């Protein structure tokens, strides 16, 4: 693990794998929906959007592979102990564990699918049923399906139960065999074969609405549905190509949508995991088609990077709403209209995410000391050209920043239906990305709509211009994103050189845009009008000091004074703002060459990392280097200041993070990943850090835990006159406890009764007040005269409350007539050795002052201890001499120099 | 338009002006601070005609000065400048 | 300077509406203030301030028996706990229900909380401090039980002593038993029978009699007796007695188990304690005159603590000694202005509530509040002395205060009654310039003489702001007449200079070092001008970076509100290089003077029970009867003093009627502080102070490649090179590094290392051996340090006195504690044994 | 008229003073009634002086 | 839908309108040239503020001015008033308020009596 970095939650991440959802209808009024992470499960509720109930911890030890929903608790069973992974099935309630199913020792198949129904829970492994007993959570028997050949015994598909069918699984085969078992005495109880035999591998069966009537779809192509008792066919749909096998049905059981009227029965859609469309059947006259949805996922691409398909159907019980789900990254909930017949339904809710890996992080600046802060808003810019605005407060807030209608010109276009894609109609993938909200118009930024990216500035002044400014792939222009409207911005700045964007940059202020190609040239915009401003260099020399190769790195100073700009071949150049004219190089030209920069306002440092592996920080003021960081084994992916300015996070190519402490010049921390990390990410306040991996789409956030608790961590690797402490408040009302007490009593008295309660009840530890600590004053002041040493006397009298204080140095008497015995005596002899010690000056001044004002008669008559007295004021005016000459000196040459003219 | 202004009098004490503070644990001031006690020594004793002796005179100056011991000289120069002073008025 | 500006404590309120916590210490008091939570430390004089923010006002506090986690409700149930030893924000939280309960099992393991009608029992969380491998989990509450067996709102909520049961005080007049998990002799029992609903249930210490409370007035004993025909017991009522407070019904009552004393607070503001199983009235007396909202006792037993919520009114009282530990009192009114001291320890703010108090920075106590103004209290200023207060008000007088006597020497008036709303005041404290809105004259009157010296007139309008200049030579007017003015008053030639501006002016302030000013009118643009050639020199337009507004009662959308887009308060920074900015809207702008640019923005508060915090308020929140908080709901209360609306029709400026609901945000004053590292601003929630963060971030001088830590510390021990050390210590800048290097260096070599010592390092030298005067226990060294700095380094700071007058201030000041503190004592001392030696 | 002067402030083109008013109850005394005028921006005070054909956009 | 600015400039009495649109970079005064409407001697009071701001400013704007009453010095310097208020508040509505900042930051460095008219009042020394 981590010494720094704890992890927290992958944000970003509703659906990305092949394990459908499971819905459990939640009364008459909600739905629970519920995905698998990957490592964890999340429920969603339909009828509050799809915003997020629970989230599964803790985090399983390898990936989900099945789930199913009972009536509150979340079944998951995850492991495929066939290459190397540890397997269990776990029984999550309201996202945490409440208990663990007894897997069989001889168990060494990945885990299909759950099934619960009557007292059992039934789990399709590979070859191989294991069933449970719900009620006691134990283990039952185990359904061992048998074949002649070696491929046959596979059970795709799965079992399904029938619904008035008692202890009856309905199991799928390899071949083309739904067998019938009892589940109770484990017996197979019949065979259903094939019709037409030439259609070979069960791929799924459902059971209909109609009772005994089940849908089995074959590898071949066609949906049968069949009595299950009688063995009888209903209907044959030749309804899946044989390249394109039906994968997933589902029925309607609303009572109505269909017949060319929609008042009539008998609605099934079905999906195939090759395509990306849905397909409903009116099964009434003899299961004619009504309509396909198409593209209601990204369909699947072996020769693309975006990810797609459709993992599972579910018509929800008794409803219009169909919610959908698939592998790119998304839940789509559609509803059929009532009042006009739509054959192909219309969406109403949908969650997605990024459709693949996310290529850059940027935690977004705070508000400026508002409600979101800095660790609200993260900005990731995707592989399949999306830019997505996660919020990690409520993960059902975060919605994509739209370029634009995409969807309804891909569907003016026949991008839908079947050249490019839906991912290629967008700008393309996002290389780097800057934003400065201080000019963010929230929602009301331009109002009406504007033209996008397009190649009045009174409203524009009194409201709120573009914030983000976005440097693509491999185009020249680097676009401008609105931020507070979610939309893209209406300007896109060309480089001037031709070359395509390499770096980009925003001012602090929030104006100027600063693009940097990866030809050399530097150019500005200026946001509010997206007009060119300051080329840099302009047209040391003044007009030549143009860089030679492409531009990694350009800040802006935050005064605006300065722009930092550094090349990719060597050097660093600091230009001057106003003018676009260089001010100062600095050349590590033949021995570097530099792959990015970033920037610490409230700092004022650059962090450099360069192609010999090594991170170079410098002062931007004295423009020398000031820390470098050699530790990486690999190209440095993407690295990150820390807001204090105390760490400079790196992760590398090598799938290792690194944590430089930056005034200690060390290593803290080096924590190895699984995968290799493209994009970090720190929040611009200190908890959180966002790393992108690289083959995982959706974030990982790390929680920072140096904020918490302490840790130690500090481990090189490589794989006199003085006070006291005693509080001012304490012995400065000691020495003037009579006034604050007559201040503190009130006004007019507590009206007290006449019959008053005498022996009041007692309150404090034993009769006294609760602030005198525990274990006789004088014993302790006898003991440390009768001993040369007051020091436990005077470190138990300081440690006094200022009442007790008073009470025990009024409380001091003479006693018996000698020597050893008087307390008066050694208490000015103990304020004696403090005055020769030199340990506590005011406290002995005041406790002197108060001792002297209480007790001033016995040591002006008693003649024992003016001695004491005498030796007490020889030590006290040497002290008092001394230091009275010191600060006397020092508050009026003070007082002098600060007003020396009169 | 706020009000004629009509005279207020407020009769404060000899206490010290932690008396005036209000209630805390303990005082802001220091140690110095909480011996100022709320009325300057002009209201603890003032030198007047009214509180001096029945032999003595009080002086402009404040400083006790015999009718007895007082020139012909001194007299008659205190006598003009009561006069004057009831002159002026 | 450097302005890196977080948030330091809150301060000038002292309690507002919600639940008071004694720590289990007995020592701090945990009291909310708005949407955060301030700590008064008691025994040493000290408070604090947590950094969450809540979005709406506090509803509840809760506190773990061990001390250490802090859990704060706010309205609709959002709830932030934090760990109190590390002030750190730990977990977030939402209860979907407004908490109207709310206890901490004494075992430490659970808390029981009360949504209107339903009642939960919660896990604690297990906490990063107390685990040693340990992180933050996601969602970290684990629910126990959840009870609604119940009819109407849980008022209270009291667990055991042994913590299996808790109790249930209810609004539809039934206190109820529940366990935590199921007993063998137990049933969940209902303890029905009063009359107005039950205050509180409460156990006893042997936990066989509970106690109930009941708003009427009336407290009954419940015992486990057999029926009365008599295995066959009932929870049934030995006892009944009542508080016979007359014509009130009591508000909140707590009770001390361990020592056997019952506490009510009243609706009359007087509360009555009782040693409760016999019922003998210890005592009883009157705190406040409106009400008492909430009591709270000690765990020792020996203090209580109460809060009245109309106003601030915390007050706490020992009553066994009979006196307040603290009676705390937060300005119930809109504070129109403040000042800090010349010293810097103590601000001094004037509200609109007639009264006028000075707070301590440190401990967050108001320390005097002077009451002899009869309205509402504009400006208040002070000299360049710091010991005098001048202080103008609506009533028509400018008074004048002496802080060693507190009493007012001065009270001035003009002949024809006026309203004074703005003053100014000469650095040598003797003449008083102050102007109204009812006359356009400005008046002058003399501090030493008592009398009017002077009416000046050339404004065409009434005049906003007066501004006397630190030297002393220049008064400047401001007025509604797009024009200010400097008046030349001290020279033999009395002369007037016009500024002609673009719109009426709204505040006018000077730079430190004289020779600049800046004007702010009403178009929302600051204009800095000179006073010597009285030519503009630069300008800022700032609309924009103010406008943040959109209040309930608004039918513009925020960027077109105007009257959120000026600067009603401008002050210049101790240095002069940046300008602070403050107008009425939710924005704090700190501008450079010479850059001209905007250096950054503060917002003054989260807090969503304010009206103008959001630019876009979302429309959930509009009905089809104007927005959701808008609608009068007077008359769904309980009690007829909250149900009778004494309110003025159209009272903008206070009215002590005040229905006060949902209050704007503005920021009516801003200061700097005179040490530096600090400003303060007056909201409507309190008077927010920030401060400089120069702990919690690295940040070097001039810093080179091979200086660490570690090598500092090698030329400090190995090689004894100590001015060296000490150089690269300020380089670093490291507060640890350099108070350890400054602590090493050895005090016979303190004058050669000031010897040789730089001078661009010379005035963070002095700041620094200011602050170890003022904090650490090592006076005689730094007083060493400080006599060998100005004597070596003496005519360069006389040379310069402008470049270096906060460290000369912050030194002044230090030597000022240590000439006050010790040496007033030591001369009394011996003074007083000379006497009583020489008999 | 009357209903037209409701609806402007309640619109909040009028302040009184230097501060603006959206309260149509706010009782305007006799020397404040020399002090009630438009607000800074308004789109009013732009249709009087471009009426009055002194319409200065600076 | 057209790029309109209206600006008044003042003196004694000596009054100009200015209205700035968008075009080609002319400037008119009363019909005829700036180079020609003034004496010989006050055209370098009128050219001030185009070589205040320089000429790049002015390219896009054209300016026709009308002026009325006054003598040839207070009409000369109402028309120069007229022309930089009425550049400035161009730059104020239809290009970026940084322009316009910059804008009147260079006025004011020069003279601020380009931008606001100072009347002379009469308060002699009371």
């Amino acid at each position: 693990g981590s010494a720094i970095f704890a992890p927290y939650r992958t944000i970003g991440l509703i659906s990305p794998t092949g394990v459908p959802f499971t819905s459990i209808p939640l009364g008459k009024t909600t739905f629970q929906i519920t995905t698998s992470v990957g490592r964890a499960l999340q429920t969603y509720d339909l009828k509050r959007g799809l915003n997020l109930v629970f989230v599964t911890r803790p985090q399983t030890p390898s990936d989900i592979t099945a789930t199913h929903a009972w009536k509150e608790r979340v079944y998951a069973a995850f492991g495929d102990p066939r290459n190397g992974e540890p397997q269990g099935l776990w029984v999550f309630q309201r996202g945490k564990k409440v208990a663990e199913l007894p897997l069989p020792s001889d168990l060494d198949q990945p885990i299909k699918q759950i099934l619960i129904f009557g007292g059992w829970i039934v789990a399709c492994a590979l070859t191989r049923i294991e069933v449970w007993k719900a009620a006691t959570l134990e283990h039952y028997t185990t359904i061992f399906p048998a074949a002649s050949k070696k491929g046959d015994n596979e059970l795709t598909g799965g079992a399904i139960n029938m619904p008035t069918f008692l202890n009856k699984i309905f199991v799928g085969r390899k071949d083309g065999w739904v067998e019938i078992w009892n589940v109770s005495t484990g017996k197979l109880i019949y065979t259903l074969l094939p019709p037409s035999p030439d259609c070979g591998a069960v791929t799924c069966l459902q059971p209909t609405p109609a009772l005994s009537l089940l849908a089995i779809a074959y590898s071949g192509g066609p949906l049968v549905i069949q009595n299950v008792l009688t063995d009888k066919t209903v209907l044959l749909l030749e309804a899946g190509t044989d390249d394109a096998p039906v994968t997933s049905i589902s029925f309607r059981t609303d009572g109505l949508g269909a017949g060319q009227d929609g008042r009539k029965d008998g609605v099934m859609a079905t999906a195939t995991s090759v395509s990306g469309d849905v397909t409903f059947w009116d099964l009434n006259k003899g299961g004619r088609i009504m309509g396909v949805l198409r593209s209601a996922h990204n369909p699947p691409s072996r020769h693309n990077i975006v990810r797609g398909g459709i993992s599972k159907i579910e018509f929800l019980a008794g409803q219009p709403v169909i919610v959908t789900s698939g592998l790119d990254n998304s839940l789509k909930t559609w509803i059929f209209d009532e009042s006009p017949f739509s054959p192909v339904p219309r969406i109403l809710h949908q969650r997605s995410g990024h459709a693949a890996p996310v290529r850059c992080l940027h935690f977004l600046p705070s508000d400026f000391d508002g409600a979101e802060g800095g660790n609200k808003w993260l900005l990731s810019g995707g592989k399949d050209r999306s830019l997505w605005g996660w919020s990690l407060r409520r993960d059902g807030q975060s919605a994509e920043l739209s370029q634009g209608a995409i969807r309804k010109k891909a569907r003016k276009m026949g991008l839908l239906a079947g050249t490019t894609t839906l991912e290629d109609l967008k700008a393309p993938e996002i290389t780097c990305i800057a934003s400065s909200l201080n000019r963010d118009g929230g929602m009301g930024a331009i109002p009406g709509k504007q033209m996008i990216w397009d190649k009045n500035a009174e409203l524009s002044g009194n409201t709120g211009w573009e914030s983000v400014v976005t440097a693509h792939k491999d185009d020249p222009y680097a676009r401008t994103w609105f931020w507070g409207r979610r939309r893209a911005g209406r300007w896109a700045f060309k480089t001037g050189d031709g070359e395509p964007v390499s770096t980009v940059a925003i001012s602090s202020c929030g104006t100027f845009a600063l693009v940097g190609s990866t030809g050399g040239s530097i150019d500005m915009f200026n946001l509010q009008s997206g007009r060119h401003r300051q080329r840099f260099p302009s047209r040391f020399a003044p007009g030549t000091g143009r860089h030679t190769n492409a531009v990694t790195g350009i800040v802006v100073d935050p005064l605006n004074r300065h722009v930092v700009s550094c090349s990719l071949d060597g050097k660093v150049k600091f230009w001057d703002f106003i003018t676009g004219n260089l001010v100062d190089e600095i050349d590590w030209a033949p021995m570097t060459k530099i792959i990015g920069c970033r920037y610490h306002p409230g700092n004022d440092l650059i962090a450099f990392a360069c192609d010999d592996r090594s991170i170079r920080v410098v002062d931007i003021e004295t423009k020398n280097t000031i820390r470098e960081f050699w530790g990486c084994r690999g190209d440095i992916n993407d690295f990150c200041f820390s807001p204090d300015g105390r760490w400079i996070v790196a992760a590398s190519q090598d799938s290792i993070i690194r944590v430089w402490d930056l005034p200690t010049a060390h290593l803290i921390d080096a924590f190895r990943l699984e995968q290799p990390c493209t994009a970090l990410a720190f929040s611009h306040t200190g908890e959180y850090l966002a790393g992108a991996m690289e083959g995982s789409l959706g974030v990982q956030i790390w929680t920072n835990r140096t904020l918490f608790r302490h840790v130690p961590t500090r481990q090189i690797s490589e794989s006199m006159m003085t006070l006291s402490l005693v509080p001012r408040s304490r012995w400065q009302t000691l020495l003037h406890i009579d006034i604050i007490k007559a201040r503190n009593k009130p006004k007019e008295p507590p009206k007290a009764p006449e019959k008053a309660p005498f022996f009041l009840p007692p309150v404090g530890q034993n009769g006294i007040s609760s602030l005198i600590p525990q274990e006789t004053f004088t014993s302790k002041l006898l003991v440390g005269g009768a001993k040369g040493d007051y020091t436990d006397f005077i470190e138990h009298l300081k440690a006094l409350p200022p009442a007790a204080a008073d009470l025990e140095l009024r409380s001091l008497s003479i006693g018996n007539g000698d020597e050893a015995t008087n307390e008066l005596l050694h208490f000015i002899r103990a304020l004696t050795s403090r005055l020769v010690a030199r340990r506590d000056y005011e406290l002995t001044q005041a406790w002197m002052t108060v001792f002297l004002r209480l007790h001033f008669d016995l040591i002006m008559e008693n003649e024992e201890l003016l001695q004491a007295l005498g030796e007490w004021r020889e030590h006290q005016a040497r002290e008092r001499d001394r230091l009275s000459e010191l600060v006397g000196y020092c508050g009026g040459v003070v007082s002098f120099l600060r007003s020396p003219r009169t | 338009k706020p009000k004629p202004p009509a005279p207020t009098l407020t009769v404060v004490s000899d206490v010290a002006t932690v008396a005036m503070e209000d209630a805390q644990p303990a005082t802001a001031q220091g140690v110095a601070g909480g011996e100022t006690s709320m009325i300057a020594p002009q209201e603890v004793y003032a030198p007047s005609k009214d509180t001096a002796e029945k032999g003595e005179v009080v002086t402009k100056a404040g400083i006790p000065i015999a009718k007895q011991e007082m020139s012909r000289e001194e007299k008659l120069r205190r006598r003009r400048r009561e006069k004057e002073r009831i002159r002026k008025a | 300077m450097k302005t890196n500006f977080k948030f330091s404590n809150l301060l000038g309120t002292v309690y507002c509406r919600g639940n008071l916590l004694f720590s289990p210490d007995g020592t701090h008091l945990f009291s909310p203030v708005g949407n955060r939570v301030t700590v008064f430390n008691l025994v040493e004089n000290k408070s604090y301030t947590f950094p969450f923010a809540h979005r709406k006002n506090i509803s509840r506090i809760g506190l773990t028996p061990q001390g250490n986690l802090l859990l704060s409700i706010d309205e609709d149930g959002q709830a932030i706990l934090t760990n109190v030893p590390r002030r750190v924000v730990l977990y977030h939280f939402s209860f979907k229900s407004p908490v109207t309960a709310l206890a901490f099992s004494p075992s430490g393991r659970h808390f029981v909380v009360g949504l209107k009608r339903k009642i939960e029992v919660w896990h604690v969380p297990s906490t990063p401090d107390t685990n040693e491998d340990g992180d933050l989990e996601f969602a970290p509450f684990v629910r126990h039980h959840t009870h609604m067996q119940h009819f109407d709102d849980v008022r209270h909520l009291e667990w055991s002593s042994d913590s299996r049961f808790f109790l249930s005080a209810s609004k539809d007049l039934t206190a109820r038993i529940w366990s935590l998990d199921t007993e063998e002799g137990f049933v969940p029992t209902v303890l029905s029978g009063h009359r107005q609903g039950v205050v509180g249930a409460y156990f006893s210490k042997d936990q066989e009699t509970i106690y109930t409370v009941s708003k009427d007035g009336a407290v009954f004993e419940w015992k486990y007796v057999a029926k009365p025909g008599h295995e066959d017991m009932q929870w049934r009522i030995v006892n009944k007695h009542f508080f016979m407070q007359n014509a009130a019904t009591l508000r909140c009552a707590a009770y001390h188990a361990e020592s056997n004393l019952l506490v009510a607070g009243f609706s009359n503001g007087i509360f009555g304690l009782y040693e409760m199983p016999d019922f003998n009235l210890i005592h009883t007396l009157s705190i406040s005159q409106n009400e008492i909202d909430f009591v709270t006792i000690n765990k020792s037993g020996e203090w209580l603590a109460f809060g009245a919520s109309k106003l601030g009114q915390l007050l706490v009282w020992e009553w066994q000694s009979e006196s307040y530990i603290l009676k705390q009192q937060g300005h119930f009114d809109a504070m129109n202005s403040l000042v800090y001291s010349p010293d810097g320890q103590r601000i001094v703010t004037a509200a609109d509530d007639g009264k006028i108090k000075v707070w301590d920075v440190e401990s967050g106590f108001c320390i005097v509040t002077f009451t002899e103004h009869t309205s509402g209290v504009t400006a208040c200023e002070f000299a360049k002395k710091g010991s005098v207060l001048f202080t103008a008000s609506l009533d028509g007088s400018v008074r004048a205060w002496d802080l060693i006597r507190y009493r007012n020497f001065r009270t001035f008036t003009a002949p024809e009654r006026l309203s004074f709303t703005c003053m100014a005041v000469d650095p040598s404290g003797e003449v008083i310039a102050a102007g109204s809105i009812d006359s356009f004259d400005i008046h002058i009157w003399s501090v030493q003489t008592g009398q009017l010296l002077d009416r000046l007139s050339g404004h065409e309008g009434p005049v906003s702001s007066l501004a006397f200049a630190p030297d002393g030579s220049v008064l400047v007017s401001g007025s509604w007449d797009r024009t200010a003015r400097i008046w030349s008053i001290f020279s033999r030639t009395q002369t007037s200079e016009p500024l002609q501006l673009q719109s009426d002016v709204l505040d006018v302030a000077f730079r430190p070092d004289s020779k600049q000013i800046a004007i702010s009118t009403l178009d929302g643009q600051l204009t800095f001008w000179s006073v010597s050639e009285a030519q503009q020199v630069s300008g800022v337009d700032g609309r924009r970076d103010v406008s943040g507004g959109r209040r309930i009662t608004d039918r513009r959308t925020a960027a077109n509100v105007a009257g959120t887009k000026n600067f009603n308060t401008i002050r210049y920074s101790m240095d002069g290089t940046c300008l602070l900015a403050g107008g009425n809207s939710k924005y704090i702008c700190l501008y450079s003077t010479t850059t001209m640019v905007l250096l950054k923005k503060f917002t003054v508060s989260v807090n969503l029970s304010l009206s103008g915090t959001q630019e876009f308020l979302n429309s959930k929140l509009m009905t089809e009867a104007g927005p959701v908080g808008l609608l009068d709901d007077q008359g769904e209360a309980s009690d007829l003093e909250d149900r009778i609306d004494r309110s003025l029709p159209g009272s903008k400026r206070g009215d002590p009627g005040a229905r006060k609901k949902f209050p704007e945000v503005r920021v009516s004053g801003v200061a700097f502080s005179p040490t530096g590292n600090s400003f303060c601003a007056a909201s409507t929630e309190g008077l927010l102070v920030y401060s400089l963060d120069n702990t919690v971030q690295f940040d070097p001088f001039d810093l080179n490649m091979e200086i660490t830590p570690a090598s500092t510390l090698a030329v400090l021990e190995k090689e004894k090179d100590y001015l060296k050390a000490l150089v690269m210590a300020f380089r670093l800048n490291e507060a640890g590094l350099i108070t350890r290097v400054y602590q090493a260096i050895p005090y016979t070599d303190i004058g050669l290392v000031v010897e040789q010592f730089p001078t661009v390092y010379v005035p963070r030298l002095l700041r620094f051996v200011a602050a170890q005067t003022e904090q650490s226990p090592h006076m005689e060294f730094c007083l060493l340090w400080i006599r060998a700095l100005i004597d070596k380094h003496g005519p360069w700071l006389a040379a310069n006195r402008g470049k270096v007058d906060v460290e000369l201030r912050v030194v002044a000041r230090a030597v000022a504690k240590m000439r006050d503190e010790i040496r007033r004592l030591a001369d009394e001392n011996v003074y007083m044994v000379d006497y009583l030696l020489n008999q | 008229t009357v209903q037209a002067a409701t609806k402007l402030i309640e619109q909040g083109h009028v302040r009184v003073g230097v501060e603006e008013v959206r309260d149509p109850a706010f009782l305007v005394t006799r020397n404040m009634e020399d002090f009630v005028t438009w607000t800074v921006g308004s789109k009013i005070k732009q249709n009087i002086m471009k009426y009055r054909d002194k319409l200065d956009d600076f | 839908s057209v790029q309109a600015v209206q600006v008044f400039g003042k003196k004694k009495n000596a009054t100009a309108v200015a209205r700035c649109v968008q075009g080609k970079g002319l400037i008119k005064v009363n019909g005829k040239p700036l180079k020609l409407f003034a004496p010989e001697i006050l055209r370098a009071k009128l050219y001030e503020p185009i070589l205040i701001l320089g000429t790049d400013k002015f390219a896009d704007v054209d300016i026709r001015i009308r002026v009325a009453g006054g003598g040839h010095t207070s009409q000369v310097y109402a028309v120069r008033q007229a022309i930089a208020k009425s550049i400035v508040a161009y730059y104020a509505k239809y290009v970026d308020e940084h322009s316009k900042n910059l804008l009147k930051q260079e006025l004011i460095q020069f003279d601020r009596s380009l931008l606001v008219a100072d009347p002379r009042r009469c308060e002699p020394k009371k």
